[PDB]
């Protein structure tokens, strides 16, 4: 079973920049390798066949090169039609996908809000608490969020759910959901989330008490 | 996996001329449910040549 | 141009069977190969079935032998794939795609993809969802700006769709994708910034719709 | 619905002819082409002999090609099995069927069966049945349950109906089914379990009925 | 002659089981395979065309696979009215049909009652002694009964008969019929039917002696 | 069993026409399709045409196309040959065959030939025979045996029957097969082996008979 | 036009021999092959097709072998019923047979018996003049035979007719037949038949002279 | 033998439908696949579609993919080609081919054309041609012979034919190809060299006919 | 799409002379080539297939050769029946052919008569001016024709027209035809056509004026 | 998973042939090549031949070319080993193997085997074995523990079974592998040891059966 894999799993690059991305074989396959565009919520696209042959209507600013383990995917000016994510595939012994490589919309680094959500009324009396700790109109993706609960720190119990590049300002967004029982819940007081992030110089820290 | 499309287009002259049994045996909707012109307009010689009665 | 249209997704119970089918139009689908490729977050792209533009050969993923059928319709123009005993890993949408023309002695792959049906494979009956406010106060205010939104908990199956005011609240609206929980029901949040000098006047209300099981629910959020 | 009737089944002595009908309703008769399927313990199910809706074609199986005629009366919605040179290995349960609508270039086979008629081919005479008591004793009892039973040897032809006091005792009677021996005339049994503290003071009479030769025998069974 | 062949022969199963059978033609068929559905003492029923084909009116539990030589009958949730015998068929080339396949139900397992009886001794008068071997209510019904006169074992003069699973308990019984001449008979003085089943530890032997 | 007979077979100039035709029993005729085939000394089996069961494809080798046309009278059970414009190599054996039942995708050939009718394309006359002897004497005896025969020449059409004291002689007859020569007329001997010590006193004669010509010769050898 | 070719023309055997016919065909055939037997004066009657599958009634003894371009036909034990001549037959390209085989019983070796006929005075009268050489009861049935006329070798007016094998003792028996114009043969003196065969350590001349 | 005629071809405008049809004979028509191949002066020959012997595969090539639809007809054994939305390129003459006879596994190609029937694609008006003279004098004088002639300019369509004195004079009469002007109407030259002492006495008219306008014009050339 | 390419476009040959013309193909075909003979105003014949494959009732003065990408015709000894133009196509990607090769009649130089015909008033009459400059019965065809008004060379108004080769004498003829509008004819004074050809020691200037 | 079943062999005279087939399931068996390998007491592991997926190419052991013939039935999925000229030292087990899947520049084996089919070339008729008793005595005793047995000789084919006392006794128990003797014919020993204090009262029995004569001997082995 032939493995494949693409470096790097995720490229910032802005439009005009030279763009290079790598594929590499477990074994040799000759040169039958193909690269697929895919963009969010929609169809894969093919671009090149043959490691190396353009299909046709695809413009010439993408260009492939490489044989036997080692192949590249080349953008000489990137537009803004090409933020996508890229896989390589080959097609030398049955068909293996690499993970995929996807163009990211570089920007200036920008730091998170914090917000913290308690759980509600009407989910205590369900049952149920789940804290809510939100970053917004971040960049890069890249940051930690750690929940304390009366400065203990939780492990296996949390969420996270990061949203695409906003569209306008090219930022993220990111939910961390942390969930325990009612009755844990209200074993506790002091529920905080400390995020960091590149953009930030020190931790930050969102903390509520219950019943507050 | 695909066709060829250089394949032989003519019809194998070695191929099955019998009659498939498991054809088609019930009868066609779709025909021809007028009448024939050239059918036979001639009377039947072994016809009814009695009363009806 | 070429088109392909895939049909026969939805929910399935694990150990059941399901058929999906393909409908290929723009093109002599009989002069052509076609392959099954599904797509789960978990792995990725992973290449399912291929089959012959006759029938005569049929190949599968080594994960998949044995419990899949792949066949086609050339008179009808239909491509099937028959999945039985199917298990949780199994869940992906899944992409019927067509083998491009080449040489007679080249390797093939694809070079048209399907839209794409997606297939969950999950013992989870249909349930509404919970909506829970995530009420603002001052512990989610940074000078003029706070935040606020509603958590859609606890919901079976996909998807659900969030709007707020009736849809005349757009600006800064951010909805998070669903994420899978242990026991199998899917959760998401959408929150939204608003000025803080608004809080307590303007009315926000939040409208989760979730057509598998009819439900619309107005959740109004109020401040603390 | 559809609905097949045959008739004309019996039984036949080897080398002699015999006509099978089946009278069709419920659908247009003359527009469909119609199996013979015959049905033996020996040989499980086995196509016999097809027809085209108007008679022009007709085929049959190679064990029975030139010794059986297939025709058919689509004035009278009737098809029609004519048999001659009959063999041992004939004996068999024949169905009449009609065969499915389809498009112009499938195959095709059949959708609905007859009722079916039994046809027995054997040299063997129309004879009445010896009944034996199967005795219970203390050989035939374990704890407080009890064996007896009739044993219906050497008749012909099917079937034989074997009741127990008039009827009024049938929870727990086994009749197995007739086998077919040597010299060509079945035998059966007929078994009951009873309670071994009834044995002595209730009376058990076994009725084997026989209508081919008017035959009807009361047989008790006592103790030993 | 295309020759047919059904796996398993006979299959035990319960209520709510998925239930697989399979069918292989001595040579391919394509896809000219049909599945017919019999029930005991009634005609067949058809189920499935084209190897994957529904028949109007049959429930959706059904289900057909299968191309070329090799061909499945998948119920994906047994009911009770499914309890039949399965036969396919080719109709590729004239029409030949399988031996079939019979779904049992399956119980737990239950040791038969043996019991024998002699030939009456009008019997004998009138020529013919028949000794009779009873089994009743076993499961499953593989079981093996052989005959000992003066402890030696016959063979070809005893005839089997089952019946069908009881509509109340699903158990079977079994006779053995050895039938000898009067002067075989007389011949000898004991007379003993052995039984081996698989839900009995040891052998059972029932034996009497002719003329006790 | 299967029985095919042809007919219609004879003594034709160049340039004319002759239609030979081949009656079918012992099967159903109209689910087969047909070949004709040839055999000649100087070129062995040749295939001649080839019919569908219905008709709708016949295909001639490139020897005759053009020349011969292929038909079948499916009602009358009869395949048909029309030959035109003979020509002098066409003389030969023909055979009508049937094609035997095999696989859909399979290639197809003859498994149960006709009988065979003969075809002979010449301009002779239909002529009787000269019959000559040929005269044993001490150049043709080796011990007690001699050799003595009838030269029988140029005569048309085939074929001619020889007899030696109306049939009373037959040990030791060789009657070679005939030889046709180039004046298109047939001519072939006739020799008999005889004990050396009989000549002069037991009278041989030889019986020629030709039909076709109502010829009927009887030549006496005398020894020299 | 496909050409096939069988080796050997004819095969020399005996009752109870292993026999081995080839059938060679000029391009790829694939295994559609078709072997047919004939016996004199009878239609010829199916063997084998697909190159090795038996016709239904022929006895085992009849195996065949070969893909592609090569083919044999094999014999076992070979039977008084099987002398007959073999043909194959493509029909993977239209149809096209083989010169076909024929087998030939095998005996021990006779020397013919030579013996010369001059042309009638009948004949002579009416214009023609045939000479008869005739060579009787020999075998194998290779033989060669010449005319000499006054010592000159003759061609082109001569023909030759060879018998079957005698039912009764296998020989042959062959006729030559010089046929000349009254006045070529009055023109001449010497005529003559020399015969060569493997059973004659010298050649064998019979001559007479015209009038004599 | 085998011959093929096409028919249908004419003067189209651009955006209209045309069928063309070709009837096959020699040869039986059903039994071989068939091209249609097109010649213009600026691509030379360029394949255009092909067809199976019963219509089950099509193959078009790529420049008029979409546009174009080959069918045929069996049982009048016409071939058709039925051409939409006409370009201007699509102007050229148009063959029907068929496909030689072959092995089972070559590729193939055609060994017989039709006749071929010119398509011409303009959306130029039925004009009859503009006949100028082309007058001899001492400046196209060389020695003994002079050159004149007539200019047949600006017709449509295609063709038209130049005689001489009623076709009187043909030696030395050079009649050029028509070329396509910018208007789309087209033009050419016919000369013919005569001998100096001729001319003022003998009288030369170029007679043009053109017989898509039914125009005849009788032009005399006179020296200047 | 496999591009085809002959070499050369036009070869001049004499009869009884070894004529070798050759084919390239884009990528390899195999053997799979056909070549065709096409007479002008008249239907293409098939020639030779599978590169080397003489059709039926082709004269076996026509032979092929090659394989993968380089094919070659070659006639054997040129008789005037075989002067047509000679087209290859691959058949093993779709089908695709050359330009085609016209084969020309080889003779000795003759250089061309030249004439000039300037407008005639009924044409300037109708608003259009029409020059004509004749080149009559000249070998080879190669041959350049200038347009000069007052002595400025013309370009992209004039068009050329040649004849096929002449029954009798294998001459060409060509006509060049330059177009104005009536006041650009009237704007100028001088009209020539200059003519050069590998027949002419000179270039040859034929000129005349307006209104002479 | 794979399975592979092989049938066809048996006992063959020297110098006839046999054909052995080999039933595959569980894989696509046209996928891939197959070997014959037969295994020998004389000769260990010895590869046979070797076919092609498509029967394109063919190889065959030094030993074996010109006498076996290897192919494949791909819609039966069967491979064949036809089997001419057999001689004495090809009596073998005979397995069939698939080929393992690879790469493409790989060298190729087997990976999984069939179950083996055994053949016997020998010229020896089939027989029935000759038990003799190997009797313990004093000089067969050592202790408490004496040693008995049954010597089964001349006998042809294999196999034999052997049981003692009906199967009562199998504690102890040899059964000697058979041994091919100079004369063709197969002889083997089987053997027990038991206590000496038993002789004369305890009743020892072999029973030998040779299903292939249908031969069944009880014999009984007393001491000296």
């Amino acid at each position: 079973d032939i493995q494949m894999t693409q470096s790097p799993s995720t490229l910032s690059t802005s439009v005009g920049d030279r763009v290079t991305i790598t594929c590499r074989a477990s074994q040799s396959i000759s040169n039958w390798l193909a690269w697929y565009q895919q963009k969010p919520g929609k169809a894969p696209k093919l671009l090149i066949y043959k490691a190396s042959t353009l299909e046709s209507g695809v413009p010439s600013r993408f260009s492939g090169s490489g044989s036997g383990t080692e192949f590249t995917l080349t953008i000489s000016s990137l537009q803004p039609d090409d933020f996508a994510t890229y896989y390589c595939q080959q097609y030398s012994s049955y068909w293996t996908f690499g993970q995929g490589t996807k163009l990211e919309i570089k920007r200036t680094v920008a730091a998170p809000s914090v917000f913290i959500f308690p759980p509600s009324d009407e989910q205590l009396k369900s049952g149920t608490a789940s804290v809510v700790c939100l970053l917004n109109n971040f960049y890069p993706r890249e940051a930690k969020v750690q929940w304390k609960v009366d400065n203990a720190l939780q492990s296996g119990n949390s969420q996270e759910s990061v949203t695409e590049q906003d569209s306008k300002d090219s930022t993220y967004s990111l939910s961390s959901t942390l969930t325990l029982s009612k009755a844990d819940y209200e074993k506790h007081k002091v529920y905080a989330c400390e995020v960091t992030h590149q953009g930030l110089s020190s931790p930050v820290t969102k903390s509520f008490n219950r019943g507050e | 996996p695909n066709a060829n499309p250089n394949a032989n287009p003519n019809a194998n002259p070695n191929a099955n001329p019998n009659a498939n049994p498991n054809a088609n045996p019930n009868a066609n909707p779709n025909a021809n449910p007028n009448a024939n012109p050239n059918a036979n307009p001639n009377a039947n010689p072994n016809a009814n040549p009695n009363a009806n009665p | 141009q070429v088109q392909l249209v895939e049909s026969g997704g939805g929910v399935v119970q694990p150990g059941r069977s399901l058929r999906l089918s393909c409908a290929a139009s723009g093109f002599t689908f009989s002069n052509f190969g076609m392959h099954w490729i599904r797509q789960s977050p978990g792995k990725g792209l992973e290449w399912v079935a291929i089959i012959w533009y006759d029938g005569s050969n049929t190949y599968y993923a080594d994960s998949v032998k044995g419990r899949f059928t792949i066949s086609r319709d050339n008179s009808k123009n239909t491509l099937y794939l028959q999945m039985n005993s199917l298990r949780a890993e199994d869940t992906a949408v899944y992409y019927c795609a067509k083998v491009w023309f080449g040489e007679s002695e080249d390797n093939y792959s694809v070079d048209v993809w399907g839209q794409g049906t997606t297939v969950t494979v999950s013992s989870a009956s249909t349930k509404g969802p919970s909506v829970f406010p995530l009420a603002p106060s001052s512990k989610s205010t940074s000078g003029g700006t706070a935040a606020l939104g509603c958590l859609v908990k606890d919901y079976f199956p996909e998807p659900v769709t969030v709007s707020w005011n009736s849809g005349a609240l757009t600006s800064g609206v951010h909805t998070f994708p669903a994420v899978l929980q242990s026991s199998g029901l899917y959760s998401l949040s959408s929150v939204v910034t608003v000025p803080s000098s608004s809080l307590g006047t303007q009315t926000y209300i939040c409208n989760v719709n979730h057509k598998p099981s009819n439900t619309k629910v107005d959740k109004k959020v109020e401040p603390k």
